[PDB]
């Protein structure tokens, strides 16, 4: 699912967002 | 369209790597 993966890099999206600030 | 998700996952994956540097 597209979903899947959008989901997997929402998540190191949000991990590098948080280490980020 | 998976193979740029999945792709894109080595993206924030490489961000991390800044949480350190």
């Amino acid at each position: 699912k597209i979903a899947a993966l959008k989901e997997k890099i929402a998540a190191l999206k949000e991990k590098i967002a948080a280490l980020k600030e | 369209e998976i193979a740029a998700l999945e792709k894109e996952i080595a993206a924030l994956e490489k961000e991390i790597a800044a949480l350190e540097k």
